């Protein structure tokens, strides 16, 4: 959509200081215990049986890292987000068959991890900006479903 | 929660429409996969995900049978449906958000099929009840 | 955005035979009893004490018929729905202070009331096309909110 | 519904963060009005729906007082909040959808303010509880 320069700058700032190795695992691990039905799509990963197992699971950790990098295309092309996820959106539906509502749940977990890390720095305006971006990305991933 | 009033409305309506539950089920689940296509991922293991098909006619009879049971356990959906609830959590892993979607589609089918009976008062009670079932189904998820 | 020709025919069909004087009152009355908080904005109307009263309130009847006719602009503006409600959205946002979630709810009451009237002819594909339209209008009404 | 585990988790967490409930509330509501602009319509009766406002700081203190009450009534929130519910139901007429919004803003505030405490285990049970509260508040809506 329309982006204010401040939003562009907020997204830019956040992405520039992001510890993907720390945030990715934690956001993915968080989602798997807070919305446990998301476990359905990760059979092979191993132990997903309780919070401890999930949160020390290497497979899970690595995939949280990919998922977050998944936003990289997005903020690196703020005016063509819809287009940038066409292929990922096709994969998620026709080859992975994941319920799109789960993108919201994981989006919120990413948001909540970012908040812990950034603390005081995650102002409402940062939260509005960050959530606005993620909503754009989420709409984009559930676009090629039908 | 459901008032004695609410429990009463749901019971008299089912008393009325209970016979056509098979028509409701087929129609509702069918409507579901057409208007909200993203819900078909849960039936991605099947060979015939389309309205009227044997299986939609199949999963349909079961779902309304759950509603039939729910009417029967209307004084305690939590206890009454723990059997089904652990199935959708662990065995099916259906994101509960989809319950909202199904609940809408059943309200619409019942309005097509029983326009006289499905008054606003019945509607509010049934919507309250299906939310009540939706929660009951979510009981064992997390 | 985008509409299929059949989606076009369906909506044109539906409207061309819509008994607005009938459908309106019933959808707005219906909404007021199943989502009773929506009564908040119709103080001056009078009685919202019981279901009976609401369903026999003339003002509500006159207002649902009006709100149903509201949809016309959008139906006569299929590819620019947001622009057709921008002011209606400001009207709703700055003057009347209506919470936009209620737009989704009244839409659902309209869907259910038409469904009653249209019965078997209210097919799943019919439903999809009408709901998609009702969905576009509601995105449009909540636009000037901030 | 809340488990004993859930119940122990909200109490230990509420026990841990309860000191700064006045700040949690102000920041949550601030966040709500700024990120979910639609919610300001309920405060149009005020002249200044702005972050950290004189008034904003107050209803915030108000809301977390209701959250602490909810913790102390956690074994029967429905009865514990009948008064709170009659007010949003009867007096304010606030769409339940917004309860959801506030809840997400509350998780963010606590996550910002108490990152070690807000573990994913604290989260799921806390999120279970805030959904639990929202429904208690909806109790006298319809
Ligand atoms: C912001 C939301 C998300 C983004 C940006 C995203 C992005 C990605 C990316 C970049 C990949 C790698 C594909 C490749 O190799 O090209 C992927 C794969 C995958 N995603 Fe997502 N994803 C998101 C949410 C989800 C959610 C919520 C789930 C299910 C709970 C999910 C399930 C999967 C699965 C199962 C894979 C395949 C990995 C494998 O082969 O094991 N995704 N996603
Ligand atoms: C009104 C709410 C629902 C009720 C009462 C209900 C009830 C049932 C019942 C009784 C079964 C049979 C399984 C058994 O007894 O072993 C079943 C299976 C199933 N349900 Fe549900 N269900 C509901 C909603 C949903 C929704 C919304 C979905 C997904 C969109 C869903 C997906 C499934 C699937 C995939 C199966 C298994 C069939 C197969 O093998 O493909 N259910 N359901
Ligand atoms: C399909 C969604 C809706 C449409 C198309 C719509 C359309 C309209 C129109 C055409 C008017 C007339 C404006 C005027 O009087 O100048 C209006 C006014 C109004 N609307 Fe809506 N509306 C919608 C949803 C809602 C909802 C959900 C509510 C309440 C929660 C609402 C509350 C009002 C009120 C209180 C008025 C002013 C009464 C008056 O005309 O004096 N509207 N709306
Ligand atoms: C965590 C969920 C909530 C809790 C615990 C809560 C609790 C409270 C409490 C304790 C009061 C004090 C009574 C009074 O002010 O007269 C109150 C009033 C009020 N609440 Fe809430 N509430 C919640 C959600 C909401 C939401 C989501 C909204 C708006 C969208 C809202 C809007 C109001 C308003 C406008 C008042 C009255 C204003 C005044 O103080 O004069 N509440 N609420």
């Amino acid at each position: 959509v329309e982006w204010t320069d401040k939003e562009r700058s907020i997204i830019s700032d956040i992405f520039s200081h992001m510890d993907y190795d720390d945030i990715g695992p934690k956001a993915l691990s968080r989602c798997l215990v807070v919305y446990p039905w998301t476990q359905r799509y990760f059979s092979g990963f191993g132990n997903l049986y309780n919070a401890e197992g999930i949160m020390s699971n290497a497979n899970v950790a690595a995939h949280g890292i990919k998922v977050l990098h998944g936003l990289d295309r997005g903020m690196k092309n703020m005016d063509n987000i819809a287009d940038a996820y066409t292929d990922l959106s096709t994969l998620h539906s026709e080859k992975l068959h994941v319920d799109p509502d789960n993108f919201k749940l994981l989006s919120d977990c990413i948001t909540i991890v970012l908040a812990a890390k950034m603390g005081h720095a995650f102002t409402a305006e940062t939260q509005g900006a960050f959530q606005k971006f993620l909503a754009a990305v989420v709409s984009a991933l559930g676009k090629q479903y039908h | 929660s459901l008032s004695d009033k609410d429990k009463a409305a749901v019971r008299a309506l089912w008393s009325k429409i209970g016979k056509s539950s098979d028509a409701i089920g087929n129609d509702a689940l069918s409507r579901m996969i057409v208007v909200y296509p993203q819900t078909k991922i849960y039936f991605s293991h099947w060979p015939d995900v389309t309205p009227g098909s044997p299986n939609i006619k199949a999963h349909g009879k079961k779902v309304m049978g759950g509603i039939a049971l729910a009417v029967s356990k209307i004084d305690d959906l939590k206890t009454g449906l723990m059997e089904l609830s652990e199935q959708h959590a662990y065995k099916l892993r259906v994101d509960p958000s989809n319950f909202k979607i199904l609940n809408h589609c059943i309200l619409v089918v019942i309005s097509t099929m029983f326009p006289k009976e499905f008054t606003p008062e019945a509607h509010v009670s049934l919507d309250k009840f299906l939310s009540g079932v939706a929660l009951a189904l979510a009981e064992r998820y997390r």
